[PDB]
């Protein structure tokens, strides 16, 4: 013997050094096991690797070529993977021979005689024949599972690869006659269709999820070839297991506890006039009107109109202040902090910059300096961080100007004082600012809390 | 194709029981045949029926009673079969992902559950990647059931939104509110 | 909740007990957003463009008030005054019940 | 009134009478496993009756 199953590994290491004498193998020597239920059953993997490796060594040199073959070449496409696996077991003919050798001697049971008094439908019976052919290309498939674990592509196409060599060789086994597939399925097909008019009420309630009679037919063809089969033991019946198998998943999918509830709305509303199910849904995901965006879209244009009539700006005039740059935050704030009272910003940003150029005229041609410098040019990428600052913090609260602003925000406190955004304002700051020359701009930091201040008493 | 559909159930009968896939089995596996009862071209499977459309024509076509739908059909004979099935803005059937405490609500219109329907059948007939003879059972039933599916989404349209009264055509085309 | 009726020493946001509405307004409620309140909330006495007010004509008679509000976090709010008021009388008359009939 | 009771009694045992080769007992505990505490009330108001 050379295999033993590591239950804390989670793995099944093979003796390659009694095995052939090679010690290439033994480095990785450890098959890996991932999916849960050779992570529940690899016991009977190992066993039937003693069973199937002790009648003779050319088996064992087969798997040896097979692991060999895999390490040396990890590399292999579809197609090529699929191909190597024909030639090195699948169309290994003395595999088949020897396998039937050991396997059709312990079978016992004889339901020939037994259904000679019993009623059963042509279609549906089973003969010893398709029960031998079952068993025999089931212990194939758990000797082959190890190295099919092995296969180390994508999952899904993992799926589809084995899906395919196993019904390959279930084919296989039967010489390529196609029969017992169709057998399996005609029993599946059965058990899941006897149960049409039983519960009418689940099979049209599941019908909102996207499954039916076909899908899950097909679905669970598919599971019961991938998983069930390799739970099997000698010297008992299948039919049992597979029947009483389909019924335990039929149950369990027809109890559960789905996620999300479906309710589909009905066709029609009886009333149709003044009120609908349909017409409610509808008015719970509305669009806002346009009237009002039309009338301020229109104050917009007047007012650039107004601005345009008063200082004769031509284009040049523009084309020699944008200087090409792009708009930055902070001047957009500023900008829909002294025009709010009008009307409110929009997104075009030629109607913006031609706010910001009678910003730049209106607020030079009164008292203050700072913020038209500060608009007239591009500001820093980045916002400074700065401290607390409470030593410029306290000059501007104990300057009167802060306190006859909170003289107008003193009913609403709790969010001012959760936020500051008065102070947030103040933070401004700290960000630098450079003019066409590239020269950065010095600012004078009470000369700019009182213009700010100035700026929001006259809102 | 969905809509030539009516015209050709018209034009031969029994379209219902010539893409339907009914083998038969023994115990063994070897077929069994009971075509006695049935006709000489009956349950061929779909996708023999396009390869040999030209030839099945000409049994059971009525020269002395079809003869308009007759010409029709060689007329146009590239759109008999199509490969791509569209499908149209969610704007016209809304559905809504409102919540509750006593858990997630989803609400649409019926014709989504049928649009839901095609891609899963589509998506479940892909898989086989490997060259491999595919079971007839197994593949042609899906491609006959796909196709009734198909058929009853353009009669659930025409007789939701466009032939009742209350439908797009006699409510938005011809009449309309009005501000 | 805009201060519609009084000065700002009584933010009464709703008409009293057994005083009548004026201009066909019970209530108007205006949106606040964290991000830009400066400019937002400068004059609370008068109504502006985004508002959804709510319109009813008579006398009011009878209110009542149901909240889900800790009542720790609602006694700061100075702007939420009056509804501080009647909720605090209304819990009073309950708790008169729990012990005249106990 | 007292009908919406009735066609969901009707409605269960119908399903557990065309039930065949399978255990009785757990359609049997089926039938009755499903009663809400506002199912009359529901059913009532929601088809106006």
């Amino acid at each position: 013997n050379y295999v033993s199953f590591d239950e804390q590994a989670r793995d099944i290491n093979i003796a390659f050094d009694k095995l052939f004498g090679r010690d290439d193998i033994s480095h990785m020597n450890n098959f890996s096991i991932n999916k849960r239920s050779y992570y529940n059953c690899l016991d009977q993997i190992s066993d039937d690797l003693n069973l199937v490796l002790n009648k003779y060594n050319d088996l064992a040199y087969s798997l040896l070529e097979i692991r060999y073959n895999m390490a040396t070449k990890e590399n292999y496409t579809h197609m090529e993977f699929y191909s190597d696996i024909e030639r090195l077991f699948i169309k290994n003919e003395k595999l088949l021979n020897v396998i039937s050798d050991i396997v059709e001697e312990e079978y016992d049971l004889d339901l020939n005689q037994a259904s000679k008094g019993k009623k059963i439908n042509i279609e549906l019976q089973v003969t010893d024949n398709l029960n031998k052919i079952y068993l025999k290309s089931s212990v194939l498939m758990r000797i082959l599972i190890p190295i099919l674990c092995d296969f180390n592509c994508d999952d899904d196409i993992n799926e589809v690869l084995v899906y395919d060599i196993f019904k390959e060789v279930i084919k296989s086994f039967d010489d390529g006659k196609k029969n017992a597939l169709n057998k399996l399925y005609k029993i599946i097909y059965s058990r899941v269709f006897e149960t049409k008019y039983s519960d009418v009420v689940i099979w049209t309630y599941l019908k909102n999820m996207s499954t039916d009679l076909m899908i899950i037919v097909k679905d669970y063809f598919k599971v019961i070839i991938k998983k069930i089969f390799p739970k099997l033991k000698h010297n008992s019946s299948v039919i049992s297991y597979l029947d009483v198998v389909i019924k335990q998943k039929l149950k369990y999918l027809f109890t559960f506890k789905y996620p999300i509830s479906y309710k589909p709305l009905k066709a029609e509303t009886t009333d149709d006039e003044e009120l609908s199910e349909q017409e409610r849904m509808e008015i719970n995901l509305l669009r806002n009107d346009q009237g009002n965006s039309i009338i301020n879209e229109c104050s917009i244009k007047q007012e650039i109109a107004k601005i345009k009539k008063k200082y004769n700006v031509t284009d040049e005039v523009m084309k020699e202040f944008i200087n090409g740059r792009e708009l930055n935050s902070i001047q957009i704030y500023l900008v829909k902090i002294y025009y709010s009272n009008k009307f409110k910003v929009n997104s075009n940003k030629n109607d913006i910059f031609y706010l910001l150029y009678g910003m730049t005229r209106e607020l030079g041609e009164m008292n203050f300096s700072i913020i038209p410098e500060i608009l007239s040019c591009a500001i820093a990428p980045n916002v400074r961080k700065m401290n607390n600052r409470k030593k410029l913090v306290d000059k501007i609260i104990h300057s009167d100007k802060y306190s006859y602003l909170l003289k107008s925000y003193l009913p609403i406190k709790n969010i001012l004082d959760k936020n500051n955004v008065i102070l947030q304002l103040m933070t401004i700051k700290n960000a630098k600012f450079m003019n066409k020359e590239n020269k950065e701009v010095d600012f004078s930091t009470d000369h700019l809390a009182e213009e700010v201040l100035d700026m929001l008493l006259c809102i | 194709n969905p809509i030539l559909f009516t015209i050709i159930k018209k034009c031969i009968p029994s379209i219902n029981k010539i893409i339907n896939y009914q083998q038969s089995i023994d115990q063994n596996g070897e077929n069994i045949d009971l075509t006695e009862e049935i006709g000489e071209d009956d349950y061929i499977g779909l996708v023999k029926f396009k390869d040999n459309f030209d030839d099945l024509l000409e049994k059971y076509t009525d020269k002395k009673k079809y003869q308009k739908e007759y010409d029709f059909l060689i007329e146009n004979h590239d759109k008999i079969f199509i490969n791509k099935l569209p499908v149209f803005s969610h704007k016209l059937r809304p559905a809504t992902l409102l919540t509750g405490s006593k858990g997630k609500v989803l609400a649409f219109d019926e014709i989504n559950n049928y649009y839901n329907f095609v891609i899963e059948y589509i998506n479940q007939i892909n898989e086989g990647v490997v060259s491999d003879d595919s079971i007839d059972l197994l593949l042609l039933p899906l491609l006959y059931n796909m196709q009734f599916y198909a058929n009853n989404i353009l009669t659930r349209i025409i007789s939701e939104y466009l032939r009742g009264k209350k439908g797009f055509l006699r409510k938005n085309i011809m009449g309309s509110r009005i501000n | 909740l805009l201060n519609l009726y009084g000065d700002n020493e009584n933010y009464k946001g709703f008409p009293d007990i057994g005083e009548h509405i004026k201009n066909q307004i019970i209530a108007s409620r205006r949106r606040f957003d964290y991000n830009t309140a400066l400019y937002e909330l400068k004059n609370l006495n008068e109504m502006r463009d985004s508002d959804t007010p709510f319109f009813a004509d008579g006398k009011i008679v009878d209110i009542e008030i149901f909240s889900n509000v800790p009542e720790e976090e609602l006694k700061v709010q100075k702007y939420n005054e009056q509804v501080l008021y009647y909720i605090n009388k209304q819990k009073e008359f309950s708790n008169n019940v729990y012990q005249k009939l106990k | 009134l007292l009908h919406p009771l009735l066609i969901k009694f009707s409605k269960g045992t119908y399903r557990v009478l065309n039930n065949r080769n399978s255990n009785k007992f757990e359609k049997i505990k089926t039938i009755f496993s499903n009663i809400q505490e506002g199912f009359l009330v529901k059913k009532i108001i929601n088809n106006e009756l």
